């Protein structure tokens, strides 16, 4: 309904050790 | 577009309402002191400007109304309603002058002969210090068609008028007479007559 | 203080926020915000730069991204590469950073008693080894390679490349091995010198730091002053771009894009000036609120009623300091793909309706009050993300309004809204259609991502039809939201309140857990419900019919529930292998009403055949699109299928989906609701009698309209996990047909889930976490995605490594084993003080209290689904954790090369090391499960 | 602190030209709109012109289309008057909008306030001769004052004892004489227990002080 916080691909956290 | 009324008179602490009638469905309100620059009172028809006393209220009924419930003696000014319009247009009204109504006062009558350096090139000046209302009659003596009159605006604290009368005469015609101010006012049982001689 | 230029007066915060704030600006230009919280267990800090990747040199694309990658590998005062992450890992902390076109934000958290110890090095980051560069180039290249086959990335960089090529907006922000290493080596460029000369833009006048900790505002003040006053100021002007990247020759254009997944999407873009400076009104949030609306009379209601669109998004998208965009993106059915012109025509009819009606001060006021309530009762955020967000937004707003700028609207100005509506016109539009039907009809290829697309000029005839758009009677302004909460009364805490959830009802119909909120005291509530029914996962047919039933239910209730979802009262409804799952979260004021409506639609569901066909085709497209997922995700999925006793593959679901028919589903819904169990967890600002009233309401509605009957206890069948044999190694092998990268997941299984084994596995995983990251990614540079940690499922646990790399999985596996021996030697040579340091780090990790209500209710629900009901788990398991000694060696010799009880299973997804035995390749999962035993189930509490 | 200053008003022969300057301070004219509003002698307010520097928009009144030209330099405003008649004699003020980035091209009018104003510059259009003031004292619970009889044009500023007397000062409005000049007097009431009046004429540059003594 409205563009939300970082809905594009720009958010590039250096490492992904916080997901799952 | 139009404003109502042209002028208004009320007492201190009295409720005053000004009806400005005008596109745009809103209005602005400004208060211009005599001589000084206008001051913003109300930008949006609902809210008021920051630092403006709460006694000012903007309303809309088509026709918009400025409301002053408690009227202070320092609110003597001319109120103007501003209307914005497409094509970047701004319009004002003819304004509304608010006259403060206090108790009847007594004019402190004074008289002033012309200065010595003025006869070197004369003007006698009668003066009324504080009085109400403005309706007064000043005459000079045998009368009178070259008399000038000037009134000040209502004071912010006393709300009392002051009257200045100027009688300009050449030196030759000034030396032709010796006895020289008949004032008639509301708070005067008998008309005071201040005079001077040579 | 002489090192402080100015100090803010007071930080405008919420009355419910107990944290203290103090903003100030140093003499060097750094915008500092300090947050004191004497009750937090972990402190955090973040530093934000305002340069980003749009300021990259034209010959080196991705230089700021590579610099962000590079600042973590050591500084002058601390030259070791992984001493930072090793310090944070040894002190129960973490770190990360991102880089947007106008930002480069670094952030980290750590234990509250070492904030200065970490913050010193974090400050050394802003005060370049050749080998570290040559190694990290491969990490950036594996990052971009990970982002190649991603549709959002492809359309993002394609949108960047379809604009003015001379504009920095067209630059490639990620970078790769070619632009960083190959091309500069071919052109004689010294990348290291480029890093040193770029680190002319890292000036203190463009930096914003935020520090949150237990220390007082004065101690934080002296600390930030001491550690940041020495940052040299170079007075770098903030980059602006007044010229819009989309010029006339780029407007009124149609782009036909071929995706990777079988998706059908439509993208409408309007170039608009930068509205950031208009944050006090947010006309993009206003117009986004009206256009993207989903209630009655909205655009999406018409697009759904016509069977063309299912979901719609519309609003303002950030561009830069000089340009922004306003986008409307929708999903397309098979009929909507052919009627794109009519969909856009309806869009311009809604826009023309908004231009005819004009701005709405009552809509603006409704948004203002709603945002004021949602901001006042906002949940307590996590320190890392909070400090990162505030640090990111400090450059846009003053110190006093940094906390309330993006949330609170104060002034209503319709001139701006009318101006943007004047900018939303067919002469300033850009249209992009994404569908597989364009396969083989494209003539252009994108340079960085290889995206196939076609560019055409929109016919002036179509533009004229858009310009003559009349008023549609199906488009009306939304009505007054009847879900706006007005009762914020916090119910007093009952005298029988329990710190942990209590079982206040246990009948054959349902089992109700309840707890009154005693920590947050906010007018909110979380209501979780699980419906057990054997017909939900009996076969792929019934599972597909269940997912279709829930999806049809949510799709039917979306228009009605959009107002409640906009009023801070959201809900999630998903299917699970044990039955349905329904969760209603948000303000408890009007929660039971909407919940009653949802149950009413559960027991009075009328299936639309058009919605059924469209949604069914969409689910088919989803099961088809699983083949384009990432290799590590495929590895986790395959390992899930292998370890679970009963699991249907997406190929079985896809094959059984064609046999689903409307009479079968209409006969299946009452068959599902005929026999049910219910397990609920009500945790929020409600009382015991209120919880019992809601539960009894649900039961009475289900019985009344659905004739629901309780389940037999013998039918409460939980699933077991496959038990691997001693010294047994099994390898399952598949291929990824989309990504050119390989994935691998190694899983070692343990005995069961008890306190001792849990603390063994968690302690070992705590010791090998940072060494795993540094060895497998920092030094050897296997890939960008390297993860290692514990895995728990069905009451059984183990250790898992998940790696996505270009190299083959057998080589990755051998390096994993060699790393295991290396960690054996490291633990054997490790000191007792470092061992106890890992003990303390894990204790702080596990004793971390939840910050918001949904996290606590999520922990309770996690203890409910496992049916262990161990609410005091943290205290008991940490109390046992502080009593462990360097047991871990015997555990490694018993469970983890020649261990007598080694249980190893590997998942290989195709694109000195010790000798490994011959693995048993898995041909068929069913035979694999039949040949091996199953583990027992965890006993209830 | 935000404030505006007008400068450029004076006496011009009918058919001449003039350039009024509205120097702004405390803000950026690039991010605000400037309005020009004059007031006729004894009449109400009347809007003259408007300009939005951001959008480059200008707005004139129906009374003056090809005679006035508004402009702005980035940090001063300029109002050009290329041909002034005998009816354009008025007191010119310049003000600003309270809100930022007001949109000129609109279908609905949104009347926002003009928060900050300036003292304004008076322009008079006549073929009369500019003259210096002529001060004459007046000799008297007491009351005494000074008189300015021959001066042109408006206005004059009268302050008692270098602006130290702020009580009982009554300065009367100017009145036109039959000769073609202005005249006004200023009185003050003081107790029976030295007093000098200061008169300043700026169009003609003249500053005259004069003491008042009884008898
Ligand atoms: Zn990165």
């Amino acid at each position: 309904g409205i563009v939300e916080q970082c809905c594009t691909s720009i958010c590039s956290l250096y490492q992904l050790e916080n997901y799952c | 577009m139009t404003q109502s009324p042209s002028s208004l008179s009320a007492s201190v602490g009295d409720r005053v309402t000004i009806t400005c009638r005008a596109v745009s469905s809103a209005v602005a309100w400004y208060q211009q002191k005599p001589g000084k620059a206008p001051k913003l009172l109300i930008y949006s028809t609902s809210s008021l400007y920051s630092g403006v006393p709460s006694r000012f209220s903007g309303s809309r009924s088509t026709d918009f109304t400025l409301t002053i419930s408690s009227l202070q003696p320092e609110d003597f000014a001319t109120y103007y309603c501003q209307q914005s319009s497409p094509s970047f247009l701004i319009t004002f009204g003819q304004g509304t002058k608010v006259e403060i109504k206090r108790t009847v006062a007594a004019p402190s009558v004074f008289i002033f002969p012309p200065s010595d350096s003025q006869l070197k090139s004369a003007s006698v000046v009668c003066l009324l210090n504080n009085f109400y209302p403005r309706e007064a009659k000043v005459q000079w003596k045998a009368l009178s068609g070259n008399s000038q009159e000037s009134v000040t605006e209502q004071d912010s604290k006393d709300s009392t008028y002051s009257l200045s009368s100027t009688l300009t005469l050449s030196k030759a015609d000034y030396e032709k007479h010796k006895v020289y101010c008949e004032v008639t006012h509301q708070g005067l049982s008998s008309p005071v007559t201040k005079s001077f001689n040579r | 203080n002489p090192a402080i230029k100015r100090i803010g007066n007071h930080i405008t915060k919420s009355p419910e926020d107990k944290r203290e704030y103090r903003g100030l600006e140093l003499a060097n230009g750094i915008k500092v915000l300090l947050i004191s919280d004497p009750t937090t267990d972990k402190s955090s800090a973040a530093l934000d730069v305002h340069i980003g990747s749009l300021s990259d040199p034209p010959n080196i694309a991705g230089l700021s991204h590579f610099l962000q990658h590079m600042l973590f590998l050591g500084t002058k005062k601390y030259p070791k590469e992984n001493e930072y992450s090793q310090f944070l890992s040894e002190h129960a902390g973490s770190s990360n950073a991102f880089t947007s076109g106008e930002h480069t934000n670094y952030y980290f958290d750590v234990s509250h008693e070492h904030l200065e110890g970490a913050l010193d090095r974090f400050a050394q980051f802003f005060l370049f080894d050749e080998s570290a560069k040559d190694r990290e180039v491969n990490a950036v290249d594996s990052e971009h390679e990970k982002n190649v086959m991603n549709d959002a990335w492809r359309l993002f960089q394609l949108e960047k490349a379809t604009g003015n090529p001379k504009h920095p907006f067209s630059k490639f922000g990620t970078g790769n091995k070619y632009t960083l290493e190959t091309r500069p080596n071919q052109e004689g460029i010294d990348v290291r010198q480029e890093l040193l000369k770029f680190h002319a833009y890292y000036s203190s006048n463009l930096m914003a730091v935020v520090v949150l900790g237990r220390e007082s505002l004065d101690d934080l003040t002296n600390l930030v002053v001491k550690l940041f006053s020495e940052v040299e100021n170079k007075n770098v002007p903030l980059p602006e771009f007044p010229e819009h990247p989309f010029q006339e020759e780029h407007l009124k254009q149609l782009y036909k894009i071929v995706p990777i997944k079988d998706i059908r999407n439509l993208y409408v873009t309007f170039p608009i000036p930068d509205l950031q400076k208009y944050y006090k009104s947010n006309p993009g949030h206003y117009l986004g609120h009206l256009i993207g609306h989903e209630g009655p009379g909205s655009l999406l209601s018409e697009l759904k009623s016509k069977g063309w669109v299912n979901t719609l998004v519309g609003g303002q998208k950030e561009g830069a300091r000089g340009f922004m965009f306003f986008i409307i993106n929708v999903d397309l059915t098979e009929e909507g793909l052919l009627h794109v012109e009519d969909i856009i025509l309806h869009m311009f009819q809604y826009i023309q309706k908004l231009r005819a009606e004009g701005p709405q001060e009552w809509v603006f006021q409704e948004l203002k009050d709603l945002n004021a309530v949602a901001f006042r009762f906002k949940d307590k955020e996590r320190p890392r993300g909070y400090t990162s967000k505030i640090a990111g937004i400090l450059h846009y707003y003053p110190l006093e309004e940094v906390l309330t700028a993006e949330y609170l609207l104060e002034e209503f100005r319709p001139d701006l809204i009318e101006m943007v509506l004047d900018k939303l016109r067919p002469e300033n539009v850009r249209v992009a259609i994404v569908s597989k039907s364009f396969e083989g009809k494209t003539d252009r290829t994108e340079e960085w991502y290889g995206t196939q697309y076609k560019q055409e000029a929109i016919p002036d005839e179509v533009i004229k039809k858009w310009q003559n758009a009349d008023l549609n009677g199906k488009f009306k302004l939304p009505t007054k939201n009847e879900f706006i909460p007005t009762n914020f009364e916090i119910l007093p805490l009952e005298k029988e309140a329990t710190p942990y959830p209590a079982l206040i009802k246990d009948t054959a119909m349902s089992k109700l857990w309840f707890k009154q909120d005693d920590k947050f005291f906010l007018p909110k509530a979380n209501l979780n419900f699980e419906f057990f029914s054997p017909f939900a996962y009996v076969d792929p047919l019934h599972s597909n019919m269940a997912y279709l039933y829930l999806e049809l239910l949510k799709d039917s209730l979306n228009e009605y529930a959009y107002a409640a979802e906009l009023a801070g009262l959201s809900y999630d409804l998903q299917n699970t292998i044990y039955g349905m799952y329904l969760s209603v979260k948000g303000y408890n004021d009007k929660q039971p009403i909407l919940l009653k409506k949802i149950i009413e639609k559960m027991a009075t569901f009328e299936i639309d055949e058009k919605r059924f066909e469209i949604i069914k085709e969409a689910y088919m497209r989803s099961l088809n699109n699983f083949r384009a997922e990432q290799p590590h995700q495929h590895a986790m999925y395959y390992l899930r299928l292998l370890m679970t006793e009963v699991a249907w593959t997406k190929d079985e679901l896809k094959e059984a989906l064609d046999d689903v028919t409307l009479p079968r589903l209409k006969a299946f819904i009452p068959q599902l609701l005929s026999r049910l169990h219910i397990e609920a967890l009500l945790h929020g600002n409600i009382t015991k009698q209120a919880a019992l009233g809601i539960m009894q309401m649900v039961e009475d509605t289900l019985i009344e309209h659905a004739h629901t009957k309780p389940l037999l206890p013998s039918q409460l069948v939980r699933y077991r996990e496959v038990q691997l044999p001693d010294r047994g190694w099994f390898v399952y092998q598949q291929r990824n047909e989309v990504h050119n990268n390989s994935g691998i997941e190694i899983y070692y299984q343990t005995d069961m889930q008890s306190t001792s084994e849990n603390m063994f596995l968690e302690l070992f995983a705590q010791i090998i976490s940072e060494p795993a990251f540094n060895t497998l990614r920092t030094k050897e540079q296997l890939g960008y995605i390297v993860f290692s940690g514990p895995r728990r499922a069905n009451g059984i646990q183990g250790l898992r490594f998940i790696i996505q790399s270009e190299k083959p999985p057998h080589y990755l596996e051998s390096r994993v084993e060699a790393f295991l021996i290396t960690m054996e030697k490291s633990i054997e040579d490790m000191t007792e003080e470092a061992f106890q340091k890992h003990i303390q780090a894990l204790a702080i990790r596990r004793l971390d209290k939840p910050k918001k209500l949904s996290a606590e209710s999520a922990k309770y629900w996690g203890e409910i689904i496992s049916q262990q009901y161990n609410f005091d788990r943290d205290n008991t398991e940490v109390a046992y954790l502080k009593t462990l000694t360097k047991d871990i060696i015997k555990f490694y010799k018993e469970m983890l090369v020649d261990a007598p009880r080694r249980h190893k299973v590997s998942v290989h997804v195709l694109a000195q090391a010790p000798a490994l035995p011959q693995p048993e390749v898995i041909q068929n999962m069913t035979e694999f499960k039949r040949g091996l035993p199953l583990f027992p189930l965890v006993k209830p509490h | 602190e935000v404030q505006l200053v007008e400068s450029g008003g004076g006496l011009v022969q009918p058919g001449g030209s003039l350039r009024l300057s509205c120097a702004a301070s405390g803000f950026n004219v690039s991010s605000y709109s400037i309005h020009w509003v004059r007031q006729a002698p004894g009449k109400g307010l009347e809007w003259v012109a408007s300009i939005s520097s951001y959008y480059g928009s200008t707005s004139y009144a129906d009374s003056v289309k090809g005679r006035f030209t508004i402009s702005a330099d980035t940090n001063t405003a300029y109002l050009q008057m290329n041909s002034l008649r005998a009816e354009d004699t008025a007191v010119y003020y310049c003000a600003r909008d309270r809100v930022m980035y007001y949109w000129s091209f609109s279908k609905y009018g949104y009347p926002y306030g003009m928060d900050y104003w300036g003292q304004g510059t008076l322009v008079t259009v006549s073929s009369a001769s500019t003259k210096g003031p002529s001060v004459f004292p007046l000799a008297p619970t007491a009351a005494l004052g000074c008189l300015v009889k021959d001066y042109f044009p408006e206005p004059v500023t009268v302050s008692w004892n270098s602006g130290a007397l702020t009580s009982g000062v009554h300065t009367f409005p100017a009145v036109l004489q039959s000769s073609g000049l202005y005249s006004l007097s200023s009185v003050v009431t003081v107790p029976s227990s030295t007093y000098i009046c200061n008169v300043n004429h700026k169009p003609s540059n003249t500053k005259v002080d004069k003491k008042v003594e009884p008898k």
